[PDB]
């Protein structure tokens, strides 16, 4: 898009020609407070690495799921509570 | 009778799309430009922190009000744990997506041209390191938001219409 | 019945509609209304003895509209008053 | 401008073309070489616009064919009236409406058919009918077979007249093209005459004939002792005895003392307590008011006399800043193409038929119709199916118009072009709506099933568990029930008894109507209906919008309206034509209408229909299990299909055995359609090659070469046999069950 | 989303001003071409055709406006405070001017330890003299600044520096003139309400809020008929 | 895209309010009186929102009618301006 006339094809401006624009992209550098950034970059910056994040996520999820499953109280889960009534006999007297 | 509102996208009739009151509008455009996702000059970590905080905070309610333990004495804890687990699963999804999409050498993929033809620095979010930082920030912020919502709802009373 | 209120209302409605028809106070066959309600002139191949252009079609149309308005007014007044 | 224009003797009357089977087509006229010719001949017969290119011949053919269909309808009506005059128990039913089952078909004794002649009552043996003709005849005031025989003879005479008119206007005096394009005059004449004058004539018949006869019948006078209809016209003393305001003549009408006629022109809601139908005086005031309104409306459009509106100017005036040229260019489309008019009319007629079904169950207009449960169910289901078929045909013929008669030169920046320019957004948003509705409704049903199976009924979406009440529908019901007090003060009762307010009407120990409660299950089922309807609309609209081109096939309009594919390239382009989109919309319409009729049947049997005894205690047919058992798919399967099919599968050896036979036959035909639906043409062509070798070995190969059915023909045969099987299954099931328990 | 770069285009000063009759304003006075705050083109009396007269009227309007704004806030606050609970010598505005004639004197918020003034002539003479002196400082310069504009001197009178940006300056000027005109209208209302009903604004509002059809200005329609 | 796509008049609001309040207020105990009364008759509003009105209340019908009329008047007024100056008649 040269834009001077009804011309919309221009090899000089190929990003305009192909319509490769940023619709809402905003590049103002000032968003947050300095001390907020200090705190968040100090604490949340540990999880930046991605392979370590994968390993930590998998190990933590496995540990949490196993601990909750194996230590859940009977008053919460019915499967751990177990049966409380007398069993019912089968049709032909088969138990 | 010649006045018309609908216009081709950026004045080019041959690019797929229209430029409508929904798409372009000073209020809508300002609101979408001031969201953390489109703040291209801000470090991805802080944007991820804000996004994670908002999402983790909103997630707490649906899991607590509706759920297997919603009528028990541990409804809040169960809902908060479920929301934290969902945040963890979404963090894993973000990590694997970033691994599959970006390599350590690619400059960036985000468009570097504004609508008015101006040339600007491409967003660092669409990079391996940028996505990794955004994912870490999102994880931390989501956990913080879940914890904050749980504290407000149950650690302190704070009566609410539905709670 | 001739002096009754209903007779007066009906005759007044019909007479006023015919008056607004013959003189250019309402649309007719030879006087078309535009989107702005302007009453431009229209030429129809209908010959009439009335020098103002009022035809038998206009007479029937104005009489019908007058009877309609009169009946509506009479029934509304009877229901309210 | 508007005048009669005809041509004398355009087409000569001869039998020469009757011996040329494919005369209408230039390619079919050469005769057959393969068996495809026969199917092409019977498929292109009534597709007039594909034969010629001039609108005049097409218009003349359409006019004559519509005359022919009118003649066929007249033959059908005459047949119904005659078969009711000679092979019915209509008089015995007239004596005792609440115990005699209507019957108008009698079978011959040949191969054991005797068992179908059931004991309907009145010393009569025959097939019980559910068309509701007895109720209509009683409402018309007919009390003898002589009147029905006279009506049958008149119907035959009218059929002959329509046949002669069709022959006349095609072969002798054919109107010109300028005659058919007088849309203003056509609307004026039809809207005023056909509607207003017809309604006025029916109001006259009601006032002068039906009111006294039905008044005497409701009083208790024996049908044989009631005076004949002309005795109320020749002797106004009787009609003044029944309705005293007739003694004043027509003086109150012309003096505008219309309140004098308030004893036979009433405005009262509800139903007649004796018959369980609408009061006929209300029907009189309403066919009269409709006549007046239509007669006033029919004097609107401009014609030879100057006054009136012009449709072209009206269409060209309404346009705004969001839509460019607006409604410009539509007048030429609608006065140039028959297919656009057909699409609009089919859509409106189908929607109107569905509205008829709803309004007819909710406000039963005929005497002793509400307490005849079989007739109610049959009429509702029938007209609902008809409406569904018509609304699918609307999309079909709209797509035909888009492919054939669309012209981009005339449509530059009007509504049609701008709709065709933002179609991707429309289809995307509609796809999202379909997915959202499907999930948040059918997933609710599946969630209920899983909770019920797991033994956690406290986690279900039921009335006793988590509730989903239809607050908007409940508010509308309450508002409509309180109308006769605030917003329609001149009404006596509400429009229908189905609104929350009201009481119970019982005729002969059976409930006619009753307030219909709405709960969680009703919420679920209407949102199911919304899902299916938006999905059908998605399919048909995608077919119409992408009929000319897409990104996949830029030149789809060159391939035509009805083509199989464009080859296995581009990954595969099967069913890219608008015809196949109609082919899938038919299946989804079937799904939607089946769910609708199942909802109606179960809800009525469970909450409205039933038997009432002394002290006013009501027992329903299924005992109010809809609220609890319809929230699960297993609930439907067990308590509707399994429970209510006991009658059709146990009908052998009784007068209802034909229903079981057709139940089995319909399951069979539906299964049979799957072999056309699931297979392809090449397999059958090769098998036919082997069979042709077998016939060739004995010198008995046919001259016309056998060929496998075309791809489009295979799809059409599959969908036709599928629809026939499914609909006939539901037909037999409903009729057996409701005749047994109704 | 685009960069608008619209620097200065205020809808309150050009030729497309809203004007006081809206669509019916039609022909407007030639001299009232805009260029000044609150220019709605309403000079049907023709009392500002001379530019000197127009400037004098502008200055007098602004000062009457500021006085009316201060008077409005002062007349309204004590009644609302009394509604809150603080006790005052007289709640209404049109009777509190005679509290110093009461031997208990005048008290701020009803506290005897505050002001408690009993002397009259001395305080009136003091306020008259000092306010005449400050009027002179307004007119012909003074210690707090040199007269720059007759209407908008500024200088030390904008310590918060909101009159820096010219666009926001013009917006603030039109906001001031509009709120001031509203205040003058409310002063005329308060004066007339004191004259006709003899009741304070708070109970006038209470009465209008209590059966508005019965309690309005029409209830005092026949109270001044001669004879 | 024009920034002021909805060509800003902002005086149509007052005209619409006046032209909807004049007809609605006319009939006896009908029109905006009901909406104003129910706005006043909130309930135990001494602190916050008293529980919403039940289904069996006239408030719903009155509010629906009032706001529907107001929106119709506002839309027709906006079309009346901006359509008279662009032509269209
Ligand atoms: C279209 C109808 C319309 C009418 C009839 C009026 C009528 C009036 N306006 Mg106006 N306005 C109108 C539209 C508008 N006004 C205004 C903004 C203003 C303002 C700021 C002022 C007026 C004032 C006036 C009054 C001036 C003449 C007078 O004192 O009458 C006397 C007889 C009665 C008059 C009552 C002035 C006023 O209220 O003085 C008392 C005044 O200051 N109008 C706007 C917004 C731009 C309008 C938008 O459509
Ligand atoms: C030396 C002490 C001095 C003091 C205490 C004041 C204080 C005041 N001046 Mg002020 N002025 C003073 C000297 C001067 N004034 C002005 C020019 C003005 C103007 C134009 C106005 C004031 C107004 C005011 C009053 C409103 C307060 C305010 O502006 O907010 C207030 C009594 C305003 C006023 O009187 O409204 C009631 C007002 O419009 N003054 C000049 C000329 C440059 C002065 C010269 O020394
Ligand atoms: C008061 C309203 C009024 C109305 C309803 C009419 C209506 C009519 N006038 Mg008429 N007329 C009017 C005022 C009115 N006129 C006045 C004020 C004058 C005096 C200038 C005339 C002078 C006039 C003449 C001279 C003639 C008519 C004729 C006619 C009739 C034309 C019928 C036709 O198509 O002929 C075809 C029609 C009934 C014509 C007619 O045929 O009358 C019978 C005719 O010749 N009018
Ligand atoms: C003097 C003028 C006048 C008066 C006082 C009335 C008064 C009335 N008309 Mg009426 N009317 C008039 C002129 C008048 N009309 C005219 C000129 C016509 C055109 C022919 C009509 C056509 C007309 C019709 C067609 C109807 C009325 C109806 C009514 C009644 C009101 C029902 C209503 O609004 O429900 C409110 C309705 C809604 C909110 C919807 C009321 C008695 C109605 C009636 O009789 O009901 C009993 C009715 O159906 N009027
Ligand atoms: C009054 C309503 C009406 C009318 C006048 C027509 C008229 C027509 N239809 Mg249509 N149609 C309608 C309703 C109607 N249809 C409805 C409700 C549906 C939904 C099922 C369809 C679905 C439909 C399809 C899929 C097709 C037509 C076709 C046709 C054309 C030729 C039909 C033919 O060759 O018969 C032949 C009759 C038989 C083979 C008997 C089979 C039973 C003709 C213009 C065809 C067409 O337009 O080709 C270009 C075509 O392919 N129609
Ligand atoms: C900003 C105004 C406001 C606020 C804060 C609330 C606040 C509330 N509403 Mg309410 N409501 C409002 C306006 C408002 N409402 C209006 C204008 C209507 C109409 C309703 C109709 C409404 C209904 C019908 C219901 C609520 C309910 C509720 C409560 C649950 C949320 C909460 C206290 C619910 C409740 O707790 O009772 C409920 O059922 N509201
Ligand atoms: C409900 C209220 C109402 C109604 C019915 C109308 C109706 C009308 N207005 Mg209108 N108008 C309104 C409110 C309304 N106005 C208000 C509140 C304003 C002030 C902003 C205006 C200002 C206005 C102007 C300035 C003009 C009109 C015009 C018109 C006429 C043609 C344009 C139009 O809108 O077609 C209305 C369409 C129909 C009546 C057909 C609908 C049938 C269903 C029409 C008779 C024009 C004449 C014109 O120049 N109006
Ligand atoms: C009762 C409702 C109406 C029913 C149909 C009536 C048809 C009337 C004639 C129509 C054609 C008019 C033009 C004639 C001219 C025409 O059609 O073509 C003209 C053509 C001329 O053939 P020729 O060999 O006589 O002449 C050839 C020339 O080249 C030289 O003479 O054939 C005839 O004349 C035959 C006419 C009767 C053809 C139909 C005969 C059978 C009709 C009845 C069938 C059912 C009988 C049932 C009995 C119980
Ligand atoms: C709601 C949208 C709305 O206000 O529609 C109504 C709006 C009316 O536009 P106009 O006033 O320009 O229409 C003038 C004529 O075309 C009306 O016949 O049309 C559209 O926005 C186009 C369809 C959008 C459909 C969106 C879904
Ligand atoms: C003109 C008027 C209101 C006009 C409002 C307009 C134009 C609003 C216009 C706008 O909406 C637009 C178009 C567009 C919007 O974007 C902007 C605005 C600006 C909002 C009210 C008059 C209102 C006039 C009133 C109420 C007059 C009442 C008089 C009374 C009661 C007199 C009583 C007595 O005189 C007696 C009888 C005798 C003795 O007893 C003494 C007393 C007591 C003094
Ligand atoms: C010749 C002459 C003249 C005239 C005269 C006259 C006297 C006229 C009149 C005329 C008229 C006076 C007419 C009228 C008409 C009327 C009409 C035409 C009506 C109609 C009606 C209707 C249509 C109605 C209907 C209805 C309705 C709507 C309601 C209901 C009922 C009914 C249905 C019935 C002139 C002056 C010129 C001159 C001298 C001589």
């Amino acid at each position: 898009k040269y834009g001077e006339k009804s011309v919309y094809f221009d090899l000089g401006e190929i990003d305009n020609t192909t319509g490769n624009w940023d619709l809402y992209g905003n590049d103002d550098p000032n968003r947050y407070n300095g001390f907020q950034n200090k705190f968040f970059e100090t604490f949340a910056g540990a999880f930046t690495k991605r392979g370590l994040l994968l390993k930590f996520l998998v190990l933590g999820g496995a540990t949490t799921i196993g601990y909750l499953g194996s230590t859940s109280s009977p008053d919460l889960l019915a499967i751990k509570n177990g049966p409380k009534q007398v069993p019912v006999m089968g049709p032909r007297g088969r138990k | 009778e010649k006045y018309q509102v609908i216009e081709p996208l950026n004045g080019d009739p041959f690019i797929g799309g229209f430029e409508t009151p929904v798409t372009s509008s000073p209020l809508i455009a300002w609101y979408l430009s001031n969201l953390p996702a489109y703040r291209t000059a801000v470090a991805p970590l802080l944007r991820g922190v804000e996004i994670g905080l908002a999402h983790g905070y909103l997630l707490v309610g649906p899991f607590v009000l509706t759920g297997p333990l919603r009528n028990s004495a541990v409804r809040g804890e169960a809902g908060s744990l479920a929301a934290a687990g969902l945040v963890t699963i979404l963090t894993m999804c973000l990590t694997i997506y970033g691994i599959a999409s970006f390599k350590e050498g690619e400059p960036s993929k985000a468009p570097s041209l504004t609508l008015t033809g101006r040339q600007k620095d491409a967003d660092k979010l669409q990079t391996a390191e940028g996505w990794a930082s955004f994912t870490g920030g999102w994880f931390f912020g989501g956990l913080s938001g879940v914890a904050w919502a749980y504290i407000l709802l149950y650690v302190l009373n704070l009566p609410y219409p539905v709670k | 019945y001739i002096g009754s209120s209903t007779n007066l209302i009906m005759v007044a409605s019909t007479t006023l509609m015919l008056f607004a028809g013959r003189f250019g106070l309402a649309p007719s066959a030879n006087r078309k209304s535009t989107a702005g309600l302007k009453l431009v002139d229209r030429d129809s191949g209908l010959q009439t003895g009335d020098p103002a252009g009022f035809t038998a079609t206009d007479t029937l149309a104005c009489g019908a509209l007058g009877h309609v308005i009169g009946v509506g007014i009479v029934l509304g007044l009877k229901a309210t008053a | 401008e508007v005048k009669i224009m005809v041509e004398k003797d355009p087409v000569k009357t001869s039998f020469e073309k009757w011996a040329k089977p494919g005369h209408f087509s230039r390619t079919l006229a050469k005769g057959p070489n393969t068996t495809t010719w026969i199917w092409n001949l019977h498929a292109d017969a009534h597709d007039f616009d594909s034969h010629t290119n001039d609108l005049e011949e097409i218009s003349r053919k359409v006019f004559s064919a519509h005359f022919g269909q009118l003649a066929v309808i007249f033959i059908w009506l005459s047949g119904m009236y005659f078969h009711g005059a000679r092979f019915s128990n209509y008089e015995a039913w007239l004596s005792d409406p609440t115990h005699i089952k209507p019957s108008a078909q009698v079978v011959w004794p040949i191969v054991g058919q005797k068992i179908l002649n059931g004991d309907v009552g009145g010393g009569f043996q025959g097939i019980q009918i559910t068309s509701g003709f007895f109720q209509l005849w009683r409402a018309s005031g007919i009390t003898s077979e002589l009147q029905l025989y006279t009506t049958a003879i008149g119907g035959l005479i009218f059929a002959a007249l329509m046949l002669f008119a069709g022959w006349f206007h095609y072969h002798k005096a054919a109107p010109k093209l300028a005659w058919f394009q007088n849309v203003e005059s056509m609307l004026n004449h039809h809207l005023a005459g056909l509607l207003g004058l017809g309604s006025l004539a029916w109001a006259g018949h009601q006032v002068h004939v039906s009111l006294p006869i039905n008044r005497l019948l409701d009083a208790g006078v024996d049908p044989k002792e009631i005076p004949l209809p002309h005795e109320f016209i020749l002797n106004r003393d009787l009609l003044a005895q029944l309705y005293p305001s007739f003694s004043k003549g027509l003086t109150p009408f012309f003096t505008l003392n219309w309140s004098e006629y308030s004893d036979f022109l009433t405005f009262r809601g509800g139903l007649n307590p004796v018959t369980g139908g609408l009061w006929l005086t209300d029907t009189a005031h309403h066919h009269l008011a409709i006549a007046v309104l239509f007669l006033v409306a029919g004097h609107m459009y401009r014609t030879n006399f100057g006054i009136g509106h012009s449709m072209k100017e009206i269409l060209e005036a309404h346009k705004g800043p969001f839509t460019g040229e607006g409604h410009k260019g539509l007048y030429e489309i609608l006065t140039t193409s028959w297919h656009a008019q057909l699409a609009i009319n089919l859509a409106m007629l189908g929607s109107l038929t569905i509205i008829v079904a709803h309004h007819m169950y909710a406000m039963p207009p005929y005497p002793y119709l509400a307490t005849d449960y079989a007739t109610q169910l049959s009429l509702f289901t029938h007209h609902m199916w008809i409406g569904g078929f018509l609304v699918v045909g609307a999309a079909a013929h709209a797509a035909i118009f888009m492919v054939r008669d669309y012209d981009p030169t005339t449509q530059y920046n009007n509504l049609l072009d701008r709709v065709l320019r933002h179609r991707d957004a429309i289809i995307s948003h509609l796809n999202w709506v379909c997915i959202f509705l499907g999930f948040h409704s059918f997933g609710l049903y599946i969630h209920n099933d899983t909770m019920s199976a797991l033994g956690r009924p406290q986690d279900m979406f039921s009335d006793t568990a988590i509730q989903l009440q239809p607050v908007f529908a409940q508010w509308i019901q309450n508002t409509h029930a309180l109308a006769p007090s605030l917003t329609a003060p001149n009404a006596t009762a509400s429009t229908s008894l189905t609104w929350g307010g009201g009481d119970l009407v019982a005729v002969g120990g059976k409930v006619a109507l009753l307030p219909i409660p709405l709960g969680t299950a009703d919420f679920l089922v209407h949102h199911i209906h919304a899902f299916t309807i938006h999905v059908t609309v998605l399919i048909l609209l995608k077919g119409v919008l992408f009929a000319r081109s897409s990104r996949l096939i830029p030149d789809k309009a060159n391939l035509g309206f009805r083509f199989p594919c464009d080859g296995p390239g581009r990954g595969g382009t099967c069913q890219v034509s608008a015809w196949d989109h109609v082919f899938l919309g038919l299946f989804w319409m079937y799904n939607a209408i089946s769910v609708v009729i199942f909802h109606f049947s179960w809800k009525m049997q469970s909450d409205v229909w039933g038997s009432i005894s002394d002290q006013g205690v009501v027992t329903h047919i299924t005992g109010g299990n809809f609220a609890q058992s319809s929230i699960t798919i297993n609930g439907w399967l067990r308590d509707f299909l399994w429970a209510q099919a006991s009658q059709v599968i146990q009908s052998y050896g009784s007068s209802l055995s034909a229903y079981g036979l057709l139940f089995l036959g319909a399951h069979f035909v539906w299964a049979f359609s799957l072999m056309f639906l699931f297979s392809g043409r090449g397999y059958w062509q090769e098998l036919i090659e082997s069979i042709v070798w077998a016939h060739n070995k004995l010198k008995v190969a046919p001259a016309i070469q056998p060929r496998a059915l075309s791809i489009v023909q295979g799809r059409a045969v599959g969908v036709a046999h599928y629809l026939l099987g499914g609909i006939a299954t539901t037909w037999a099931f409903f009729l057996a069950r409701i005749i047994s328990v109704g | 989303r685009r960069t608008v770069k619209s620097t200065s285009d205020s809808i309150w000063y050009g030729a497309d001003r809203p004007k006081y009759l809206g669509p019916f304003s039609g022909e407007t006075p030639s001299y009232l071409t805009g260029e000044f705050a609150g220019d709605y083109g309403w000079d049907t009396a023709g009392l500002s055709s001379d530019p000197e007269t127009f400037a004098r009227n502008r200055e007098l309007e602004v000062i009457h406006a500021r006085w009316a704004m201060l008077g409005a806030l002062g007349c309204l606050t004590p009644e609302l405070l009394a509604k809150s609970g603080v006790k005052f010598g007289e709640a209404v505005w049109f009777k509190a001017g005679a509290q110093i004639f009461s031997e208990g004197g005048l008290d701020y918020l009803g506290n005897p330890s505050l002001v408690h003034a009993q002397s009259i002539l001395a305080i009136w003479a003091s306020q008259v003299v000092l306010m005449g002196a400050v009027e002179g400082y307004r007119v012909a310069g003074g210690p707090l600044g040199e007269i720059t504009d007759p209407i908008y001197p500024g200088g030390s009178f904008d310590p918060l520096g909101l009159a820096d940006d010219p666009d926001t300056f013009a917006e603030l000027k039109v906001k001031e003139i509009k709120n001031g005109r509203l205040a003058m209208f409310s002063m005329f209302g308060f004066f007339v309400q004191a004259i006709v009903t003899g009741k304070g604004p708070l109970e006038n509002l209470n009465d209008h809020l209590a059966d508005p059809v019965a309690n309005n200005a029409w209830a005092y329609a026949t109270n001044f008929v001669p004879g | 895209f024009n920034r002021d796509w909805l060509r800003k008049d902002l005086s149509v609001i007052g005209f619409g309010l006046i032209g909807w309040l004049a007809p609605s207020s006319l009939p006896v105990i009908n029109g905006n009186s009901l909406t104003g009364l129910f706005l006043g008759s909130i309930g135990p509003e001494l602190a916050h929102f008293p529980t919403g009105p039940a289904l069996t209340s006239p408030f719903w019908l009155w509010m629906v009618t009032w706001h529907v009329g107001l929106f119709i008047v506002l839309t027709l007024g906006q079309i009346g301006f901006k359509g008279r100056q662009d032509g269209y008649w």
